[PDB]
């Protein structure tokens, strides 16, 4: 199980 | 409808811009998920246009595997979306525990996801852009719900292109990392990464460090564990082509090219839509306030926005 990811926008 | 129309029960998620809470509407006894954002924070973090986008996409869309919006409303300090509650939790929750899904079970979720994305692209002219385990939940019966529409691109008709660097680093398509204009086929890259995680138990490109991860995405071919069947391999190969012109789904036929693929030969797409296919997993909840499929860290725990407000 991988860590939770984070969405983003530049 | 205001904060007083509801009782607040459990925290389901909390992520910088705000929180998600299981609520009950006083007037109806119905349970919903409430996304509550602080106006101050949304404004300060530049999240305004993403909030309006999610509000339009949710209002404009009606699909069995897309989260339905009941109300949007604001206060002096808050914006609130009251949405259908997915009691089965995130796919990320399930796959963290089970490690991998059987090919049949990954197929069932893949088909529902394809049905929703074909709808977004073909009926709504929307590219979703942030497909991932965290934004894929299960409702009470076991069907997919897509959540979180803030990164969508609207007004995207057929092959038209876009430029925004956004998404989730672990899922970014190579044409996006190339700083190229890109079309709706990025959604099929995301599907490929999600299908890959489901059937293989890991991301197809992985480094903790986003920039090293970007180098793998652009350079390396995916590995295929020896347990993958030949139709699964062909599907993953096709959806994870790095040139979107060569990707499965990357032509004018869009989702119809994936629907025809031999990995989905068993599937009757009209019955996927009509929800006539038996989910492989039914959430075993006792109650409605039973949040067994949500993480314990959570459940244990200024302008006017013109024409934000909405009721279904
Ligand atoms: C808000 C999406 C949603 C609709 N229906 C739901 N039913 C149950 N849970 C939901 N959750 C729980 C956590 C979630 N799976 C992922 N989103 C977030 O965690 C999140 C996103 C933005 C934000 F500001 C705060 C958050 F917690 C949504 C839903
Ligand atoms: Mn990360």
């Amino acid at each position: 199980g991988r860590p939770r990811t984070t969405s983003f926008a530049e | 409808v205001t904060m007083n129309e509801f009782e607040y029960l459990k925290l389901l998620g909390k992520g910088t811009f705000g929180k998600v809470i299981l609520v009950k509407e006083k007037a109806t006894g119905r349970y919903y998920a409430m996304k509550i954002l602080k106006k101050e924070v949304i404004v300060a973090k530049d999240e305004v246009a993403h909030t309006l986008t999610e509000n339009r996409v949710l209002q404009n869309s009606r699909h069995p595997f897309l989260t339905a919006l009941k109300y949007s409303f604001q206060t002096h300090d808050r914006l609130c979306f009251v949405m259908e509650y997915a009691n089965g939790g995130e796919l990320f929750f399930h796959l963290s525990r089970e490690r991998v899904f059987s090919e049949d079970r990954a197929r069932f979720y893949g088909a529902e996801i394809v049905s929703a994305l074909d709808y977004l692209h073909s009926e709504k002219n929307v590219v979703y852009r942030d497909l991932k385990l965290e934004n894929l939940m299960l409702d009470k019966d076991g069907h997919i719900k897509i959540t979180d529409f803030g990164l969508c691109k609207e007004g995207i008709k057929d092959g038209a292109t876009m430029k925004t660097f956004c998404g989730t680093p672990e899922y970014l398509a190579p044409e996006v990392l190339e700083d190229n204009d890109y079309g709706r086929a990025v959604d099929w890259w995301g599907l490929g990464v999600v299908m890959y995680e489901m059937m293989c138990g890991r991301l197809p490109f992985y480094n903790q460090d986003h920039e090293k991860l970007f180098e793998l995405i652009l350079m390396e071919e995916i590995r295929f564990p020896r347990t993958l069947g030949p139709e699964a391999k062909s599907l993953l190969s096709g959806l994870l082509k790095k040139d979107p012109k060569q990707r499965l789904g990357g032509g004018s036929e869009d989702a119809k090219e994936i629907m025809q693929h031999r990995f989905f030969a068993g599937i009757v797409w009209q019955h996927v839509y009509e929800k006539k296919l038996s989910p492989p997993f039914k959430p075993q909840v006792t109650s409605e306030t039973d949040t067994r499929y949500f993480d314990e860290e959570f459940t244990a725990q200024r302008p006017h926005f013109p024409q934000f407000d909405y009721s279904a």
